[PDB]
């Protein structure tokens, strides 16, 4: 039988199956773009000094 | 876990220094039964060893 | 209705094992033990028809068989299986015998008859358990771990059952051959007697009566009883049709594995004194423990170990770190503390 | 087997005692089961007309008591008359749920 | 729905092509059917039909 | 008089194991196992009057189970204790039963109901006493020396030893009141009866009567069956005092172990030859025999070894001499001479 990918996780590896998941796929990164509102924003006048 | 966990200040002494690791687990599920893990006799391991 | 059990017929096997080192045609027969229960449900095929009454309806107290060409109606208590130690009977279902017996190599199904006729089915049963969790435990746990898992569970009902029956070959008898003394005065007792007289003229006849033969010897009749009243369980250990080909039958089987779950235990994690990249966790392991390292990251030179006394493993974990699954528990985090 | 059953003919007259059986086959309709004679009215109007089992049905009758009598919970409608006279529906129950039986027309 | 042929007629599934009441008269001929709708999908509708609790001894 | 069940109930505890894996609210679930005695004496915790008539009365032949709000008495003969193996029952009173089982890792208790429920309680006994020795022993010997280890004594006298008679859980009743009708005729039917509605108004009252209710839950009136008449051995898997405080009693507790010594065996003289400076050694042990062999001065070299097959050990002997110890008798020693 042998061990299983959450047994024999390299990678620092979460093995997840039916469906196999990368639960804690230790790699690598990830492109977070966060196209706020800018009015959210407070401006230069904004802000306490 | 020591050889002699249950410390015996006087041979019919009323002190016991023991600290077992006697950890209380999680409930028993819908029947009352105690969940508590502890570590085994320390002296039964000395009398193992 | 369901009257399968009436649609069955009592046949015995010629087991190997049957006690004394004899075994003979026997209603004990264990055909086929099946260890295809995960979670150890054993399916044994029984020579007698389990669970089966003498009209062929349901013997709650009874065991059905075949004994003496009728059927051998017994007790349902005496009916045993010996594998290693007193096995525990989960259900008899036709030929279908459910067993949460022990462990071990070899497998006796001792069954008590009605005159005390303890029939032996010996065979090499090797009863091992599939392994549930890292700890070698074999008690049936009382809190812990779920592992969903198989089971061998005694489904009497064939929702894809079918059990090979079909008329065997003619039942052979030394009663049937008659004291005709030089005639053939064979006598029949109405049953299909294919007597094959060694004499002269009509030394055959598959009869249905008694005749008188002249000129040939009672030992020269050999005479058989039709064996073409139900279908028996036509398995390779009893004697196939050879006046048969395939016209065979298949009938609902009992015995169906579902899917179930586990408790499995998870003992006590020991102390872990943390030194320069190296922590000694001093655990006390109650069954076979499986404890695993892994790195923390991509060589994890994965390293098993199943524990049997207390140890201290000195885990030199990484600086990527290191996964300690020991027990059945989730796997210690290992760290380096800078 | 679900009877409150009884004689099948066994009505009183009017102001007569109609003296219906709802009980069991092989004894006594409950009285926690409420073995009684309750009222059977045009389009099958269901009701205590002697009920409890040992007791009277209110809203059926003045006479009609459900009770231990004849060879079960005996409705007994001590009165029961021509508007009391309908179908002794005899209940049975197992303390959990109570089943009408036949009844008995008076 | 079926079709039952028990070597007379192409009968229904379980008012079979000889069936229902096979196995308590002539069980040697419900193992000929059963060597019909052993090998047949709708006269597996007859080895549960006129098989399972069809017998000619079935009480219903 | 000591009626020590007058004070006891027998409590049906939920023993997990008790038999084809689901638990079992059975009185010979194994309360405490008891292992702490050195000569084999293993002492189970007996949930029920094991050993106590059902109707207080002393009798060995009547084991009272406490079962379903009244004593349940069987033959004597009813439980077994399956370690490896049904094992020899020394004794059993009450609360305890003492007995000497084989070896084993799990522990089934067998028990007899009055229906033949055979309450085996299976929990995880891992029996195997180390036996002191110059041999490992297994049975009793034919000659030798009586070794003090502990025994689990048969006396059954409750000073030194208690339980925590503490007192008695209300028992839940579901059987009390009834639907009737359908609707809510409910009765008592002799207890204190926590009845609650499943509704305001009639939801509460711990009296004995019949419930008048309506519209609701005619199984919305759930209560309990209260019992004042008894404390019982405050057993862990009991329900203590979360509906009580801290009113709990203590009783006495028997089957005291003591000291004993028990005879142990020594092998043969094994084949002694003494060359030069050799003493060569020829142990055949029938069992698991310790030779150890040492200088007979100041450098020690105190080697040991258990034997299992035929060993032919040549020591070099010393001219501080060899101090030999081969089995259970005492050692040889070597002056290298000439």
């Amino acid at each position: 039988r042998g061990a299983s990918l959450q047994h024999t996780a390299p990678f620092g590896c979460q093995i997840a199956t039916n469906p196999v998941r990368a639960m804690n796929c230790a790699v690598g990164n990830m492109p977070i773009s966060i196209d706020i509102p800018d009015a959210a924003f407070t401006r230069v006048v904004d802000a306490p000094s | 876990g020591q050889f002699g966990d249950i410390q015996s200040r006087t041979p019919e002494s009323e002190d016991v220094y023991a600290n077992t690791q006697l950890v209380l687990q999680r409930p028993s599920a819908g029947t009352v039964h105690v969940p508590y893990s502890q570590a085994p006799s320390g002296f039964k391991y000395w009398l193992k060893e | 209705n369901f009257n399968v059990y009436k649609a069955i017929r009592p046949y015995l096997a010629h087991c190997p094992d049957c006690g004394e080192g004899h075994s003979c045609h026997s209603p004990v027969a264990l055909e086929r033990i099946r260890n295809e229960a995960t979670d150890g449900t054993l399916k044994i095929q029984v020579s007698l028809q389990i669970g089966i009454k003498t009209d062929d309806s349901h013997d709650w107290t009874k065991l059905r068989y075949m004994d003496n060409h009728m059927p051998a109606d017994a007790e349902r208590a005496r009916l045993f299986v010996r594998t290693s130690a007193p096995c525990t009977i989960t259900g008899t279902m036709g030929h279908f015998i459910l067993a949460r017996c022990p462990k071990g190599e070899t497998l006796t199904v001792g069954f008590t008859d009605s005159g005390k006729i303890s029939h032996s089915c010996t065979h090499p049963f090797h009863h091992d358990p599939p392994v549930i969790g890292r700890e070698k435990f074999h008690s049936r746990p009382q809190h812990r771990k779920e592992l969903p898992c198989s089971t061998y569970a005694q489904s009497t009902a064939a929702t894809a059952e079918e059990i090979e029956v079909h008329m065997p070959p003619d039942t052979p008898d030394r009663t049937l051959m008659s004291q005709q003394s030089g005639n053939v005065k064979i006598t029949v007792n109405s049953q299909t007697v294919r007597y094959k007289c060694n004499c002269g003229d009509s030394n055959e006849g598959l009869t249905t009566t008694d005749k008188v033969i002249n000129n040939c010897k009672v030992d020269q009749c050999h005479a058989a009883v039709t064996n073409h009243k139900k279908w028996q369980y036509n398995s390779p250990l009893v004697p196939r049709n050879a006046e048969l080909g395939d016209r065979k039958g298949k009938v609902h089987i009992p015995f169906p594995l579902a899917n179930v779950t586990c408790r499995v235990p998870k003992a006590r994690n020991p102390t872990v004194t943390y030194g320069k990249n190296q922590v000694i966790m001093l655990l006390y392991p109650d069954h076979p423990t499986l404890l695993s390292y892994r790195n923390m990251g991509e060589e994890p030179n994965y390293q098993e170990e199943w524990v049997t006394h207390k140890k201290e493993v000195i885990r030199t974990v990484p600086t990527e770190g290191l996964e300690v699954t020991w027990g059945n528990n989730e796997p210690y985090k290992y760290w380096p503390q800078l | 087997q679900a009877v409150v059953t009884q004689e099948s003919a066994l009505t009183t007259s009017p102001g007569e005692t109609v003296t219906l059986t709802c009980r069991s086959n092989i004894g006594a309709v409950t009285s926690s089961n409420c073995a009684n004679w309750v009222q059977e009215k045009p389009d099958h109007f269901f009701t205590g007309l002697i009920g409890d089992t040992n007791n009277r049905r209110s809203g059926v009758p003045a006479r009609f008591s459900g009770s231990l009598i004849g060879d079960k919970a005996a409705l007994t409608i001590t009165g029961a008359q021509t508007e009391d006279e309908a179908i002794y529906f005899c209940a049975l129950w197992y303390n959990n749920l109570w089943v009408f039986g036949g009844g008995t027309k008076l | 729905p079926v079709m039952c042929l028990l070597a007379n007629t192409t009968f229904p599934c379980s008012q079979p092509p000889c069936t229902p009441c096979c196995y308590e008269k002539e069980p040697e001929k419900t193992l000929r059917m059963l060597e019909d709708n052993v090998m047949s999908p709708g006269y597996y509708q007859l080895l549960q039909a006129s098989l399972t609790c069809s017998p000619r001894r079935q009480r219903r």
